[PDB]
RNA sequence: GCGGGGUGGAGCAGGGUAGCUCGUCGGGCUCAUAACCCGAAGGUCGUCGGUUCAAAUCCGGCCCCCGC
RNA sequence: UUGAGUCUCGUAGAGGGGGGUAGAAUUCCAGGUGUAGCGGUGAAAUGCGUAGAGAUCUGGAGGAAUACCGGUGGCGAAGGCGGCCCCCUGGACGAAGACUGACGCUCAGGUGCGAAAGCGUGGGGAGCAAACAGGAUUAGAUACCCUGGUAGUCCACGCCGUAAACGAUGUCGACUUGGAGGUUGUGCCGGCGUGGCUUCCGGAGCUAACGCGUUAAGUCGACCGCCUGGGGAGUACGGCCGCAAGGUUAAAACUCAAAUGAAUUGACGGGGGCCCGCACAAGCGGUGGAGCAUGUGGUUUAAUUCGAUGCAACGCGAAG
RNA sequence: GGUAUG
C-alpha cells in the first residue's frame, strides 16, 4: 500500500495451484480435484506430474514486463479460468483437459 | 531503373506527421513514404513508432535502386526524428553524415497567432 | 481514389440537424425574443427545432403556464414553420414540440 | 548540426552524437519558440521574469 | 392532372436478412439539476394479394396522401 | 566665482533623418525527379492533390522582418530605438585647464513632439489578420478550436492626439549610515583611487500598511499640475479642435450610506509542494438481472399511527 | 484531467 510444500510433491508452485483452484475455504476438496488431475495428465502424457504441469504452464505463463511471481500467478489464474469454462463434466478432467491444450 | 550506390534520406518530420523520402545525391525522387500512408491515421500518425514504419516502407521503395549508403537530412520538431534514421540503418544501410537541416528565418515572417486553448 | 472527389460534389447535395432552443415556464419578452429569432434563423436556414420546455420543481404543477409558451411559438412561427409534433402529458419535467421547414 | 560518421563508428554512438549537436545548436527550441507570434510587451515581461528568477536563486545561494 | 412516399409515438434508414433520431419509461451519475451513461417498451414495415425460396423488399391493384 | 554657460581633447551608445546593401526564412511562379496522399484536431471536417499535390532539387519573382550577438546591457524628454555599410545630425559623459560673470530655477496661457488602432490621397502587398465565408464544438456558440480571408499591418504626404502614454511616483537644488553587482570614463602604482549612468538588498527616518530607503516615499527650499464620499460621468449642455472616428474643457438633478486602500484569520482554486486511509491500484467475493425476506418512497385506504431522509434515513427508533 | 448552475 502507501506504505508451504504441497505434501504429495514438494511442490510449492502447485501448493498455490490448490488455493488458485480452491472456492469456500474448502482445501481438501480443491486437493482431490488437482491431483486426480495430475495422475490423468500423467497418463495421457508420460512423465512425472510436475514436468508435464511445468511445461503446461510454460505455454501460458505471460511475458510493462511480467515478473516470475506474478508470471507463474497468471499463468495458473489462467488455466483454472479456462478450465472452469469448460464443457468436460467434471473439474478433474476439465483441468487434465485444460493442460494438456 | 538505374542503380545508385549513395542516396539521400531527407526526413521531413513535422509535429503532426513524418515524410521519408529517398532520392539521389542531386535530390531526384527515387522513392518515398509516410506515417500518414502506413495505416496511421489522425493523431496516430504523429507518434515515433509511425515514422518507424514510413522509414521502413521507404526503404523497401528504394530497393530496386541497389542504394547501400545514405546521407540523412531531418527536418522538423517532429516526435519522428531518431526513430527513422534509427529504423532506416535497421534496413542495412550505412548510415555516413548525419545531418539537422530546419529552416530557421534570421529575424523573417510574422508567425501565427497563438492557439488559445 | 480521388474518387473520395465524387464524393466531396456528392456531400455538395446536402443535410438538415435539429437544433434545440430550451425555453422556461416564465421566461421574458427580451429573451423570448432572441430565441425566437434564433429558431426563424435556424428554421429558414433549412434545419428543424426541437423547442423544449422544461419544468423545475414546483413549477410542473401549473403545466398549463408552460404549454401557453409553446403555443405561443407555434402562432408565431406560423408562416415559417409546421409542428412536427406537440406534447400533451409533461413526461419528466420536459414538453418538447419539435418545429420543420414549412 | 552536420555530423559525418568517422572512420569506424557505431551507429547508436553517433547518433548520441548528432543529437548533442542540435541539442547545443539550439534547433528544437529554435522553432518552437517560432511556432506562433510572441508581441514585444510578452518578450519582454518573458525576460523580466527569468532574470528575476536567475537573480533572486543567486540571493538564494546566498544567505545560506 | 402528375408524382413521391406510407417503417416502433416521432419521423427517416433499411429484392429475403427492420434499425437510426427524438420521444416513452425506468435506472446510473451528482450535494442537487441540466449534461452525461445504461436498460426496456414501442413496429410488423399503407393495404390487397399475386408472385419470388423471400414480401418493407417484387409486381400490379387499391387506400391514398400531400407536393404539384 | 562656487550656480549656469562657452572653448580645447577624448570616450561609449538599437539617439534621429536619408540612401545603399547582405544573408536566412515564408509565399508564389517555371522546370526536373517522383507517387498517393497532404494538411489539420481533443476528436474530426472544411480545404488541398492523379489537370500529379505534399516531399525533394535547380532557377526566378516579390514583400516584410533582421536568428546568434542580446545582457534587470545601452541610447533617448517621453513615445520609443536592434543585420551590415556610408552620408547628414542631436544629446550625454570624463580629463586637465582657459574663458564669460548669476546669464539661474520653475512655468498658467502658448508651441512642439507623442505607441497602436483609425482617417484622407496615391502606391505596395510575402507573411499575418479585425470583418467575413465555410468546418467544428455546444443546451446555444453571433466565441474560444480548424481551413480560408478583406480592411489593415508596409511606403509617401497630410490628419488624428489617445494608451495600465506606469516608476500608476512633476521639475530643479541642497543635505542625510551601509552592503553586493552591472555598464562607461579617468588618474596613480592586477592593486589603490576617482567621476557618470544603472540593478538588487538594507539602516535611520518615513509610511495606514505594503513598502520606500543617497536614483527616497527621509530631511528641507523654489515653482507648476492636481484631489475633496460612491454611482450618475469624464456623461449632458456650451466653447475650442477634427474630413470623420472622436478628442479637450466639464457640470447637475437624482439616488446610495457607503464606495475604497493595506493588511489579518479562515475558506476556496480546473494554483504549487509534501503525506495518510481497502481511497485507488492488485486480487477474491458480491450488489445491480431471478424468486423470496425486510425497510422506505409512492399510491391506495376508514385507518394504512408517529419518528428517521446524501455521506451520517431506508433488516433505522422496533431486542421481535 | 478541465462544464455549467445553486
Ligand atoms: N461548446 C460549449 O458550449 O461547451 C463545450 C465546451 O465546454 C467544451 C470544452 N471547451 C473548451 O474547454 C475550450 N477551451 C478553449 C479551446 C476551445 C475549447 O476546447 C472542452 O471540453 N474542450 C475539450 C475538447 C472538446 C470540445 N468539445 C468536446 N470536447 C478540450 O480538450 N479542452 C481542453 C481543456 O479543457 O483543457 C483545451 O481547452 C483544448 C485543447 N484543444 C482544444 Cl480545441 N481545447
Ligand atoms: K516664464
Ligand atoms: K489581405
Ligand atoms: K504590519
Ligand atoms: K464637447
Ligand atoms: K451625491
Ligand atoms: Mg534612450
Ligand atoms: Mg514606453
Ligand atoms: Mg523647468
Ligand atoms: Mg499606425
Ligand atoms: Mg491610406
Ligand atoms: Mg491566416
Ligand atoms: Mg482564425
Ligand atoms: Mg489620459
Ligand atoms: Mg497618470
Ligand atoms: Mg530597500
Ligand atoms: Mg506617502
Ligand atoms: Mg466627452
Amino acid at each position: 500500500p502507501r506504505r508451504l510444500p504441497d505434501p504429495k510433491f514438494g511442490s510449492e508452485l502447485l501448493a498455490k495451484f490448490v488455493n488458485i483452484l480452491m472456492v469456500d475455504g474448502k482445501k481438501s476438496t480443491a486437493e482431490s480435484i488437482v491431483y486426480s488431475a495430475l495422475e490423468t495428465l500423467a497418463q495421457r502424457s508420460g512423465k512425472s506430474e510436475l514436468e508435464a504441469f511445468e511445461v503446461a504452464l510454460e505455454n501460458v505463463r505471460p511475458t510493462v514486463e511480467v515478473r516470475p511471481v506474478r508470471r507463474n500467478a497468471l499463468a495458473m489464474r489462467w488455466i483454472v479460468e479456462a478450465a472452469r469454462k469448460r464443457g468436460d463434466k467434471s473439474m478433474a478432467l476439465r483441468l487434465a483437459n485444460e493442460l494438456s491444450d | 531503373r538505374k542503380q545508385v550506390s549513395d542516396g539521400v534520406a531527407h526526413i521531413h518530420a513535422s509535429f503532426n506527421n513524418t515524410i521519408v523520402t529517398i532520392t539521389d545525391r542531386q535530390g531526384n525522387a527515387l522513392g518515398w513514404a509516410t506515417a500518414g500512408g502506413s495505416g496511421f491515421r489522425g493523431s496516430r500518425k504523429s507518434t515515433p513508432f509511425a515514422a518507424q514504419v514510413a522509414a521502413e516502407r521507404c526503404a523497401d521503395a528504394v530497393k530496386e535502386y541497389g542504394i547501400k549508403n545514405l546521407e540523412v537530412m531531418v527536418k522538423g520538431p517532429g516526435p519522428g526524428r531518431e526513430s527513422t534514421i534509427r529504423a532506416l540503418n535497421a534496413a542495412g544501410f550505412r548510415i555516413t553524415n548525419i545531418t539537422d537541416v530546419t529552416p530557421i528565418p534570421h529575424x523573417g515572417c510574422r508567425p501565427p497567432k497563438k492557439r488559445r486553448v | 481514389e480521388k474518387s473520395k472527389s465524387s464524393k466531396e460534389q456528392k456531400k455538395k447535395q446536402k443535410v438538415i440537424q435539429v437544433k434545440e432552443i430550451k425555453f422556461r415556464p416564465g421566461t421574458d419578452e427580451g429573451d423570448y425574443q432572441v430565441k425566437l429569432r434564433s429558431l426563424i434563423r435556424f428554421l429558414e436556414e433549412g434545419d428543424k427545432a426541437k423547442i423544449t420546455l422544461r419544468f423545475r420543481g414546483r413549477e410542473m404543477a401549473h403545466q398549463q403556464i408552460g404549454m401557453e409558451v409553446l403555443n405561443r411559438v407555434k402562432d408565431d412561427l406560423q408562416e415559417l414553420a409546421v409542428v412536427e409534433s406537440f406534447p400533451t402529458k409533461i413526461e419528466g419535467r420536459q414538453m418538447i414540440m419539435v418545429l420543420a421547414p414549412k | 548540426p552536420v555530423i559525418k560518421v568517422r572512420e569506424n563508428e557505431p551507429f547508436d554512438v553517433a547518433l548520441r552524437r548528432f543529437k548533442r549537436s542540435c541539442e547545443k545548436a539550439g534547433v528544437l527550441a529554435e522553432v518552437r519558440r517560432r511556432e506562433f507570434y510572441e508581441k514585444p510587451t510578452t518578450e519582454r515581461k518573458r525576460a523580466k521574469a527569468s532574470a528575476v528568477k536567475r537573480h533572486a536563486k543567486k540571493l538564494a545561494r546566498e544567505n545560506a
